[PDB]
């Protein structure tokens, strides 16, 4: 359950709370009788509250209004940056920094023991968060192979094997591969070939990863209210 | 203090910011009347504004 | 009963119109309609006035003119010591809604200042009055309970509660209210069996009052909490109801018929090496307990003596009887059953 | 008095300095004290709702319903006092008929007193041969009673005594001359 | 609240507008300024009529709720009837509650039942049972020999009676009835006085006078319900609500009062003679129970009085009245009551 | 109320041993544990002294029967 609270305004009306809340002035009654009210409403200042603290409210005291409220179905025009960035990091979730030391795990990419947790420097776990854990988790699916890791057969890739010849047709199954994985993450909307080249024995490329966008992360998060488990478990 | 409309525009005539009562809007009860500067040379808007 | 809202600005429409041609657009945002929807307003909201008034006066308006306090239910407050650790600097301002709390689980109470205040530079310590958030006997707290603040500055010394708070309450409800105005208005009646017997029993000593009616006399009987009648309480009783008994009837107060009732009791017991003198007494002070808890009209069942004296103890005690008591003892309404004297046969 | 907070708010509140005059304001504040006066009178029309705080019009519509009506020149204070009493008037015994007596006479110094005859009837044993006792009989019986009254009294303070008296009981009153004696009642030769 | 009314009202409010502002000097009729403050002080006006009228409501409410002193609701009516037998009984037949009784006349078409069983003996040749009205209200205070059916069917029943006209029914109670009972509740707040005696008796709903007769020790209570009688229940329901308020060593009793049962025979003449027939006769019998069951304990019948009550019913359609069985005015005594018997009118 | 009584001095005589005496205290005890301000007094009919059983012996409920006052 869940109710709007109202914080007593300047020369503030009971009539003028109801049209704003209920869309109607009838309804002041009924906030009166729901907040046990006496004549007074909203006293100018405290000294008038100390004739009976208990039955009148002055201004800045908080009124309850009994509508029931839900955070889903909020025009997220209102909510602040901050509380979107927040949003956001929740939706994406947050982890365990791994991908430390990106130079060491860059040099040995197929092989195993390659990266480790680190402290933050607090005494602490480390953690990466938002686009630093999803970082973190699409370098880390790219860099498993697939069914090495327990209780998880499709989690990986297939680029272990695909250190093949110098032609169109590797680059082409790597590039497919690559988006086969990119793919296989349900945060991943889409994923693309953005460019590739072939130098020899080098191969280069590059993609393009379109998360889910702040709308349907903020969408998910204020559903996820209801539940209150505000936790990924996909 | 409740500032007069020939008060806010003393202050504002001043380079002073000033707030004022404003009655039954949807956010809140006060709103901010300008963004001007202690520079009154209003004339020149990148000094004033 | 009441007009409303709609119904007053209909009517004051329509009166306008009536009084003058000249008005004619009542659409809204009309500076006449809106005029004439803030008196309406106005007037609904002292319609509203009168009406809480009313419901006010019906439930308590009689009754409060007999000296019948309704008790409201209060926030708990009272007041507090701040000492400083040095006279002030400068003036220290608290604002309203400044928290103080209690470091105790017995106490999870947290009281807050309703008004602003200020202490002086040359104070060094100053008395505030806080309020409990929570209305209820909750929030009286005892002595010493509130000793921290939680927004105060650091040259405060001890925070401190130099009484403790009794002023919170739990709302009298209307039924025991009329219930304490009733009680009152029949406290008035006299010359009658009822309200002699009331009479008698408000007399601190008397226990228990049985009035016998005859035809031009009237006998009351009393005792005191061991069935007896002393003469300085039958004096009193005498003279607390001279002004209790009709004129022209005689009135005659008497002792209630005491019968002591002595019990000799084998009881045959389990445990062999569990019989002393202490299990004696015990058995023996439960006989009594039973026998002198017996009121007025209340007559010695063999079986529930028996009942109780096996429920002492299920397994030890094996059985009971006695050569006293070999049939129930009945009793008139007027005759009090009391202990004589006891004794216990370890079998 | 929310009568400017719930006005239009374009409307001005305050007197135009441009015109001391200003029409607008004077209206305003005309309605404005009506509206005010009629919330005092609001606020204060709660006493009239109570037998405690009552006055003259509402206080005698209680006196109606409780059935005491107002004597002439008597005022609010003393009438509700006088209900209050009315309704916890103790009945049926000699201090209720005392208290009658000397409430519907002037005053509490004079003496008054119940005699009770049943309590002088002659036993057998206890009561003296030629004692203060007497044979039991009419006069001398349960149920009878003779109060003596030292002042002058109307006869109608009988019908009084008849209001107060418990049913059943036969009624004599006694009028003692001595105690309205002027002065020493003394005679001198 | 003062009871202001609307001219000073209008009158303020116009002297306010003129004194805050020179501008404004002109209040004629049909103009705005005096349209608008003539709605406001009326509205005004109504707003204090309304409150006056609401707090003595008010002060009604709070008297009725200070003390519990509940309004009476509408008594259903209640009698006995009268039932014989072909020859005395044999068995001890059963009547359990709830035997209809009905009538087949069809003016007074209500139903009764009993609410108690009964037993009839052998040997036995009628029995007189106690029976009560389904429906509330003064419907069921039909005349004498309305009830003429039992609806349990027995053969044994030869026929079906109730001998007088039934009266206990009722409305709901009047205002002043109320008030009157109120103030009988603040006197007997005394327990012990003649006056509370009185209330005692009457606290019963059932009971309809009461006069406490008053001797040396001893007090006799005559009490009657609204036909004239006093069942044993309600004697013993009247002790026990006296048991409170009684005076402590004083005897007392409780006597149904001393009931008289005027029968009626009028003759009749009518200067219209086409008017004569069953309702006229109807009418005026109804005229006169009704008269005779209105008197109260004390009242004594006086036969000019009737005559002037069966004449006012149409003083020309009337021409003379006669009556066949009464030729003297009844002297009643504080204790007694009249009630009607047989009530007959002949036309000619 | 009847039938729950009976019940329950089955049960009390049915549930005694090899060689438990019976005891008229006992039983009384256990009928009026039952209710304690409901049942107001007890008497029994057909029993006034216990019973002794042998080693070898045993007590078994016979004909039950109550009647309520």
């Amino acid at each position: 359950m869940r109710f709007k609270k109202h914080v007593v305004q300047h020369e503030e009306t009971m009539q003028a709370i109801a049209q704003r809340y209920y869309g109607d002035v009838s309804y002041w009654i009924d906030l009166v009788e729901h907040n046990n009210l006496k004549y007074p409403y909203l006293v100018e200042t405290d000294e008038e509250k100390m004739k009976d603290p208990e039955r009148l409210a002055s201004t800045g005291d908080t009124l309850i209004i009994p509508i029931e409220s839900d955070l889903t179905d909020v025009s997220a025009k209102e909510i602040n940056s901050r509380d979107k960035d927040v949003l956001v990091e929740l939706a994406l979730g947050r982890d365990l920094n791994i991908t430390a030391d990106e130079k060491y795990f860059n040099e040995h990419g197929t092989s195993d023991n390659i990266l480790a947790f680190s402290t933050n420097g607090n005494g602490d776990l480390d953690t990466v968060k938002g686009i630093d854990n999803m970082k973190q988790q699409l370098q880390a699916r790219l860099l498993t192979p697939r069914g090495s890791l327990m209780l998880h057969p499709n989690y990986g890739s297939d680029l272990h094997n695909l250190f093949g010849l110098n032609i169109p047709e590797q680059a082409t199954l790597i590039e497919m591969e690559v988006l086969r994985t990119l793919t296989s993450d349900n945060r991943v909307k889409s994923a693309n070939l953005i460019d590739w080249k072939i130098q020899g024995n080098v191969y280069s490329g590059q993609f393009s990863v379109e998360i889910k966008s702040v709308e349907e992360s903020i969408n998910f998060v204020l559903g996820q209210d209801e539940e209150g488990i505000f936790a990924l478990f996909e | 203090q409740i500032y007069e409309s020939i008060d806010l525009d003393e202050l504002n005539e001043n380079g002073i910011i000033s707030i004022e009562f404003v009655r039954n809007r949807t956010n809140t009860f006060f709103r901010i009347v300008d963004d001007v500067t202690t520079f009154n040379d209003k004339s020149d808007p990148v000094k004033a504004e | 009963k009441t007009r409303k809202l709609t119904n007053i600005l209909s009517k004051l429409i329509d009166k306008t119109m009536a009084g003058t041609s000249k008005i004619t657009d009542f659409t809204p945002g009309s500076a006449s309609r809106s005029l004439l929807e803030a008196v309406s307003l106005e007037i609904e909201q002292f319609y509203i006035l009168t009406k809480e008034n009313i419901d006010w006066g019906i439930q308590e308006g009689i009754i409060e003119a007999f000296d019948f306090q309704k008790r409201q239910s209060k926030r708990a407050y009272g007041d507090v010591t701040i000492q400083f650790y040095q006279p002030l600097d400068m003036r220290m301002y608290i604002p309203a809604g400044t928290t103080f709390t209690s470091t105790r689980q017995e106490y999870p109470q947290q009281f807050e200042t309703l008004v602003d205040y200020y202490a002086e530079p040359d104070s060094t310590e100053i008395v505030v009055e806080v309020y409990c958030k929570e209305t209820g006997v909750a929030g009286n707290v005892p002595e010493g309970t509130i000793n921290t603040i939680a927004s105060g500055s650091s040259l405060i010394r001890s925070v401190n509660n130099e009484y403790s708070f009794n002023t919170g309450t739990k709302e009298e409800s209307q039924e025991d209210f009329k219930r304490r105005f009733h009680s009152f208005v029949e406290s008035r009646g006299r010359a009658t069996n009822k309200s002699v017997r009331y009479g008698a029993l408000q007399i601190p000593d008397v226990e228990g009052v049985y009035v016998y009616e005859e035809t031009g006399h009237i006998t009351v009987f009393a005792h005191d909490r061991n069935g007896n009648l002393s003469d300085t309480l039958k004096e009193d009783i005498i003279d607390a109801l001279q002004d209790y008994r009709p004129s022209g009837i005689m009135l005659d107060v008497t002792g209630v018929e005491k019968e002591e009732v002595n019990v000799s009791a084998t009881v045959t017991i389990s445990n062999k090496s569990r019989i002393g003198d202490t299990l004696q007494k015990h058995i023996e002070s439960v006989i009594r307990s039973y026998l002198n808890n017996l009121k007025t009209s209340d007559d010695l069942i063999i079986t529930d003596l028996i009942q109780a004296i096996m429920n002492i103890d299920d397994v030890l005690i094996y059985d009971v009887s006695f050569d006293n008591l070999d049939e129930n003892i009945i009793v008139p309404p007027q005759g009090i059953i009391r202990a004589g004297e006891i004794k216990v046969e370890l079998k | 008095a929310n009568f400017l907070k719930n006005l239009h708010p374009l409307l001005r509140r305050d007197r135009n300095k441009k015109d001391n005059q200003d029409p607008n304001f004077a209206l305003i504040d005309a309605l404005n004290e009506e509206m005010n006066q009629v919330e005092k009178d609001a606020i204060e029309s709660k006493l009239q709702s109570s037998l405690k705080t009552s006055t003259s019009e509402y206080l005698d519509k209680f006196g109606d319903w409780f059935g005491v009506y107002r004597k002439t020149d008597e005022k609010d204070d003393v009438y509700r006092a006088r209900i209050i009493k009315y309704l916890l008037l103790k009945r049926g015994t000699n201090n209720a008929i005392i208290d009658a007596i000397k409430d519907y006479l002037g005053r509490d110094d004079i003496d008054v007193s119940v005699y009770e005859p049943f309590t002088n009837i002659f036993y057998t044993n206890k009561s003296h041969l030629n004692g203060e006792d007497h044979l039991m009989g009419y006069y001398y019986r349960f149920a009878v009673i003779n109060v003596s009254i030292g002042d002058y009294f109307p006869v109608e303070i009988i019908d009084v005594i008849n209001e107060f008296k418990p049913a059943g009981v036969t009624l004599y009153v006694t009028y003692d001359g001595a105690s309205t004696i002027r002065g020493g009642a003394i005679i001198k030769w």
